[PDB]
This record gives C-alpha cells, sequence and structure tokens, in this order.
C-alpha cells in the first residue's frame, strides 16, 4: 500500500491482515537475502515469517537466499527448523564445459581474444571454487 | 645405533664366509647378515613394518613433465617425448593421460594438442 509505521504499528496490522476473512489476495512473491542478519535473541523474525503463508488465504511465496545449507541446523534452532520443510535443492557451481560456453555467448561476434587465451582464464577460476563472479573480472 | 652397532656388523660378515671354506666374501655373506637383524628389530615391537604402494600408471608421466617446467614454460610437445621413450613408456598411454590432469586444471592444450605450457 502506501501507510508507513515502524516494527509494532506496522507489524500488528500485517498480523491481523493475513487472518481476514472474506478479503480476497493475490499471488504475490516474497524474495529475501542473507536470512543470518535478521537473526535476533528471541527468533521471532524467521519463524512468524514462515507460519504466515501456512494459512487459508494466504498466497505468500517465499524465495529465501542465503549461503550454505546447514543453516537451519545450526544457527536457527528447533522451530524455524521444524515450520520449513526439507525443500531445500542447493545450486552447484558452474562446471568447466560451462564456464567457456557463458564466455562464448557473450563474445559471439567479438573477434579479439584468441580460442586458446579463453579457455585459459576459465580454467583458473573453475578450480577455485567455480564462482561466476571470479570469471568474467 | 651408534659406533657401538658399525663395528658389530663387520663381526658378521665372517661368520657366513667361513662355511663355505673360502677366504672371500660375496654378496650373499651381507643380505643374509642383515636378514637377522631386521627380523629382530621387529619382533621387539608388536607388529612388522610394512610398506604400501600401488603402481599407477600414470605417477612416473607426471615427474618426466617436471623436468621441463624447471627449464621452461613454452614446452614443445614433441620435445618432451625425447625423454619418455627412453625408459620404456608407450606412447598410447599417454594420450589418456593428458585428459586425466587436464580435466581436473593443472596445464592446457591447443587445438592441435601440440602446444603446452604450466599454468
Amino acid at each position: 500500500t502506501g501507510q508507513k509505521a515502524t516494527a509494532n504499528h506496522a507489524a500488528e496490522l500485517l498480523a491481523k491482515q493475513f487472518c481476514t476473512r472474506g478479503s480476497p489476495q493475490e499471488t504475490t512473491v516474497l524474495l529475501v537475502d542473507e536470512l543470518d542478519l535478521l537473526w535476533t535473541h528471541k527468533q521471532d523474525i524467521m519463524y512468524n515469517l514462515f507460519d504466515w503463508p501456512t494459512h487459508k488465504e494466504a498466497r505468500l511465496v517465499v524465495l529465501a537466499i542465503a549461503n550454505t545449507m546447514d543453516l537451519p541446523e545450526r544457527i536457527m534452532m528447533n522451530r524455524v527448523s521444524s515450520r520449513l520443510g526439507l525443500t531445500r535443492m542447493c545450486f552447484q557451481p558452474y562446471t568447466y564445459s560451462q564456464l567457456q560456453q557463458i564466455l562464448r555467448s557473450r563474445l559471439k561476434h567479438l573477434k579479439a581474444f584468441e580460442d586458446d587465451a579463453i579457455q585459459l582464464v576459465a580454467r583458473k577460476v573453475a578450480a577455485l571454487s567455480g564462482d561466476a563472479r571470479r570469471c568474467l573480472d | 645405533t651408534s659406533a657401538r652397532t658399525l663395528l658389530a656388523i663387520l663381526r658378521l660378515s665372517t661368520a657366513l664366509a667361513r662355511l663355505r671354506m673360502v677366504d672371500v666374501v660375496e654378496k650373499e655373506d651381507v643380505n643374509e647378515a642383515i636378514r637377522l637383524m631386521e627380523m629382530s628389530k621387529d619382533s621387539l615391537l608388536g607388529d612388522k613394518g610394512q610398506t604400501a604402494r600401488t603402481q599407477r600408471p600414470a605417477d612416473v608421466i607426471f615427474a618426466t613433465v617436471r623436468e621441463l617446467v624447471s627449464g621452461g614454460r613454452s614446452v614443445r610437445f614433441s620435445e618432451a617425448e625425447q625423454r619418455c621413450v627412453s625408459r620404456g613408456f608407450t606412447p598410447a598411454q599417454f594420450q589418456a593421460a593428458l585428459d586425466e590432469y587436464e580435466e581436473l586444471n593443472v596445464w592446457q592444450v591447443n587445438a592441435s594438442r601440440t602446444r603446452i605450457t604450466f599454468v
């Protein structure tokens, strides 16, 4: 909407709005990044966020973006990992044959680099950690 | 092991040379003399000292390339084979050994596989 309050005046209106009986909503999407910064001592930030789309008239699609996969079983405790699910599909880094193809798409009509230098740069980054940002730099 | 065991080795050299009615010593009297010493020192413990080594068909191939990396960088592919065929290495196994390390990002070749340079 457009109303701005605070962490308590607003946090109380969002709790009573998701449980409103007799009001249609839309299939929204929630995209959050870096979950370790939202961790508090009472664990009342990640636990209540996952219980919102588990209601009747709730169309929230949470896209929890983080780093490693063992976070729910390390930093977060039992209540956060319970009401979540085991639907954690990790993404593996690019292979050696994939780094030479992504760089080829960017240089489709750029006649300025030999074929012996393209595979050499994509070889050192593939052995370090396979980061997609450490190859084009 | 000090100077006390140094004179004990030369003492066992005459224990076997006098059994063949000869006045000279051969290599048999030396290997059999140290055989009883290695068996006695292993009996003082609770196990036997052995070794473990797997004959990899590509372990000595990488060591031969090391002789050209310390001398230069642009090593010719045809020049590196002047030392591999000296001992008796088959060239058929060398073609299958390059992909074992190039896949794991060690070196790199060209399209004709005629240029090799250590990265």
